[PDB]
């Protein structure tokens, strides 16, 4: 059994309503437990565990460390967000819809899309289905694309049309894929 | 260029 | 981003010294640092700021709203403040101190009683000539004779008597060296005293 | 405060030099700089703890730096050349990209031969009697002449204590023979005191010139006296 | 805690096992880039993000500080080793499975701690070395990690695939089977 000691540092930036609410949380973790952190709302280092207390007092006493950290909200978060607005926040990936039976089951495969925000509805001859429809949690592919599988318990008969309505921020008009029995 | 948050050294060592 | 500032500035002692700096191509994550160097001595940190005005025990820094310009204020400028002031932009990958041309600020002394004169001093032959108590407007030039050595004007400050004076030293081992013709190539003012 | 040892260093070409730097307590980042007269700051190498992330900046393979501590750092220059002569400055911060505070520096001078190295001839000149009667002030001049290289520290000592008020020393010395490459330098200083203070014969005025020449490691072969790191003074008492 | 967009500038990792280290920048749970500490170069995951130039020296200095901080915490905690957690392995396809059409197999390994894991693909018992790519150790809210492994495919009915995950938290190597159906 090999023994291992892990140390982590996370310079976390939080953004709400664009630039209206900006928060910085600098976390120091050892191993899975956070020992000391710096929050932008308090403007000073505060220990989470007893192990973080000698570090917190050492950094709060030093003027140079405290100065840089209190300015990091505009230097790291607010500056990097301006770079994100024309890069990652501008990224729009068109979703691909596919209907395949599984027939008592019918699954609507919405794959390869960005950002994460998505709303997918099931229809049976212009009437929306809510009771017999199960959705998988928003699956993260990791390569800056998402996928979501939405199944529907259906009892088909002649003349029935099953429409999968999909809404995404990258689309002006929703994509609708139909299936006939 | 992205500006990062810098970790500071721990006393004692 | 790069900084542009005047090459030299002349300011009177006691009065506030305002040193300008131009950095129009600056970014939001960059600081406005200020360093000074007296001759070849170790550079000294003064003050630094990001968005608004900063006040230190040594000086004050005023950064504009557009952040395209900045000014360094030295409230009580003394002769010890005569140095080359560097305005540097620090941010991002910046880990090395890069000095530009700088502004060399010469604080100018207040000569309350100017009395130009050349005195001959004796060893505690050989004799030296002291051109002292002259005003800051007159310039001391090098000797035409290379066997005669003339030093540049340096400002003396007696804090105990609250008096300041400019002085130059001339000497030669040549037989025979004259004290009246020592500062001929300078040239000294008309009211210069010779005992 | 960042410490640096030695203050000045005079060596021959081909010899190896060791420059030491002690940073501020708690500072984990150390920086090595090089500076020449009338030129900007030249980066050499920097440390973060004990490891050097950027080895670039060093002029050649001859230049090396070590921080085993990892607190005190030493910069070694093997087989020194005339082009290596500069003021070597050391800077420190709590960690990388933080506010840098510089040390006093180390002035290095590398010479082709130690034969032209000479100590200064210090002479003190008593104030003129005409000056005492005219401005009611007495100015005494100090002259350090015939020294090589320009590694001198002039200080005025009145009654066994160093004085700064009413003292003026030249920032740069002048070459006695400007045509010559290994020209002997000359430096002057002035001490102004009140007529009453000078007229008291009890008061002692001493002009001290700290010369930085050859050390214990440096070898001497010439017949003349070794130009070792010595203090050459010139004293003068008051005249009633 | 609650925000529209959550970013990490950056995720700093250092462990005493290798001694191996990791430096990454995350945005909404997606890896922007990783700094190759060996080759001393920034490797971006998105082509649009390559217009920016991140200095690799930033990561190297942060690792040196994290090396100093880890040794200081071992001495303070009286050598408190990291607890080995049981990882959650799940295998799925990037797009709907079509025989003869190119697809990508994704092996999601969640709740990894300590961040030491060997992920290898196997086809009908034979180990696969061609067409494999893995993402960096992506941080989690509970300060644990997750890694994603990719496999370029051309699905076939007779071709079976398995994802072999080697972790200390597991009693035996976990193999998650994938059938094209
Ligand atoms: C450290 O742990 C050892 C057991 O491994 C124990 O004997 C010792 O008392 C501990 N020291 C402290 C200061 O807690
Ligand atoms: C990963 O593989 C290496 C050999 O390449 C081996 O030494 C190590 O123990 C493996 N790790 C695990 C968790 O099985
Ligand atoms: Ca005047």
């Amino acid at each position: 059994s090999p023994e291992d000691f892990v140390y982590q540092f996370k310079g976390m930036c939080y953004f709400t309503n664009g630039t209206e609410r900006v928060r910085l949380v600098s976390r120091s973790i050892y191993n899975r437990e956070e020992i000391v952190r710096f929050d932008s709302d308090v403007g000073e280092f505060r220990a989470v565990t007893l192990l973080g207390l000698p570090a917190a007092e050492y950094w709060n006493s030093q003027k140079d460390i405290l100065e840089r950290k209190r300015a990091a909200v505009d230097r790291v978060c607010r500056h990097n967000y301006q770079l994100e607005l024309r890069t990652t926040l501008q990224r729009r990936v068109e979703p691909t819809v596919t209907i395949s039976p599984s027939h008592n089951l019918l699954v609507c495969s919405v794959t390869d899309f960005y950002p994460a925000q998505i709303k997918v509805r099931w229809f049976r001859n212009d009437q929306e289905e809510t009771a017999g429809v199960v959705s998988t949690p928003l699956i993260r592919n990791g390569d800056w694309t998402f996928q979501i599988l939405v199944m529907l318990e259906m009892t088909p008969q002649r003349g029935d049309v099953y429409t999968c309505h999909v809404e995404h921020p990258s689309l002006q008009s929703p994509i609708t894929v139909e299936w006939r029995a | 260029a992205p500006q990062p948050e810098l970790p500071y050294p721990q006393p004692g060592s | 981003m790069k900084t542009t500032q005047p090459p030299s500035m002349d300011c009177a002692e006691g009065r506030a010294a305002n040193l300008p700096c131009n950095h129009s191509t600056i970014s939001g994550n960059e600081y406005v640092y200020w360093y000074r160097q007296i001759h070849s001595q170790g550079p000294q940190y003064i003050i630094h700021g990001l968005k608004n005005n900063e006040t230190n025990e040594m000086a004050s820094l005023i950064i504009t709203e557009d952040r395209k310009s900045s000014t360094l204020i030295l409230p009580h400028a003394t002769l010890r403040d005569t140095a080359v002031y560097y305005c540097i932009v620090w941010g991002g990958a910046t880990n090395k101190l890069i000095f530009g041309t700088g502004t060399l600020l010469a604080v100018q002394p207040n000569i309350q009683n100017p009395d130009p004169a050349v005195y001959q001093l004796r060893d505690s032959d050989k004799s030296v000539c002291l051109f002292t108590d002259f005003d800051s407007q007159t310039n001391v030039s090098q000797s035409k004779d290379s066997d005669v050595y003339i030093t540049d004007k340096c400002v003396l400050d007696m804090r105990s008597m609250d008096f300041k004076s400019n002085s130059a030293v001339a000497w030669s081992n040549k037989s025979d060296f004259a004290c009246a013709n020592a500062f001929n190539n300078s040239i000294i003012p008309e009211d210069t005293f010779f005992p | 405060g960042v410490s640096q040892s030695p203050s000045n260093k005079v060596t021959e070409k081909g010899k190896d030099v060791e420059l030491r730097c002690d940073p501020i307590s708690g500072h984990t980042a150390l920086y090595w700089y090089r500076q020449s007269l009338g030129q900007g700051l030249e980066f050499l190498i920097y440390f973060q703890g004990n490891s050097a992330p950027d080895k670039s900046g060093l002029p050649s393979d001859r230049f090396s730096a070590e921080r085993t501590g990892g607190s005190v750092s030493t910069l070694t220059i093997q087989r020194t050349q005339q082009e290596d002569s500069a003021v070597y400055l050391c800077a420190s911060s709590v960690r990388s990209t933080d506010t840098q505070y510089f040390g006093p520096g180390t002035r290095l001078t590398v010479l082709e031969d130690l034969k032209n190295v000479f100590p200064p001839e210090v002479a003190v000149f008593e104030p003129s009697e005409a000056e005492i009667s005219h401005t009611q002030k007495a100015t005494l001049v100090c002259l350090a002449t015939g020294f090589y290289p320009d590694h001198v520290e002039l200080s005025w000592w009145v009654n066994g204590k160093e004085v700064h008020s009413g003292v003026c020393t030249d920032p740069q010395p002048l070459k006695e023979q400007p045509a010559l490459n290994d020209s002997r330098y000359a430096l002057s200083s002035r001490l102004r005191v009140s007529a009453t203070f000078w007229q008291n014969p009890r008061n002692h005025f001493r002009c001290q010139v700290q010369f930085y020449g050859l050390s214990e490691n440096d070898e001497w072969t010439q017949d003349r006296a070794k130009p070792v790191t010595q203090i050459v003074s010139a004293e003068a008492w008051g005249r009633a | 805690i609650v925000a529209d967009h959550v970013a990490s500038y950056g995720v700093n990792l250092y462990q005493s096992y290798g001694p191996s280290g990791q430096y990454t920048h995350e945005f909404d749970g997606d890896e922007q880039f990783y700094v190759d500490l060996g080759r001393k170069e920034t490797v971006w995951c998105l082509p649009v993000l390559r217009q920016f130039r991140f200095d690799p020296q930033f990561a190297l200095t942060n690792i040196a500080v994290l090396k100093h901080n880890l040794n200081s915490l071992i001495k303070r905690s009286n050598s408190t080793a990291a607890t080995n957690e049981v990882p959650e392995v799940t295998v799925f396809s990037k797009s709907p499975v079509t025989l003869g059409q190119p697809n990508i197999l994704i092996c999601l390994v969640d709740n990894i701690f300590p961040p030491v894991v060997n992920i290898t693909w196997l086809s009908n018992g034979h180990s696969v070395t061609e067409g494999v790519s893995e993402t960096s150790f992506l941080s989690k809210s509970d300060h644990s990690f997750f890694k994603i492994s990719y496999l370029t495919l051309l699905p076939s009915a007779e071709e079976s695939y398995d994802c072999k995950v080697e972790h200390w938290g597991l009693d035996k190597p976990l193999l998650k089977h994938w059938e094209p159906e």
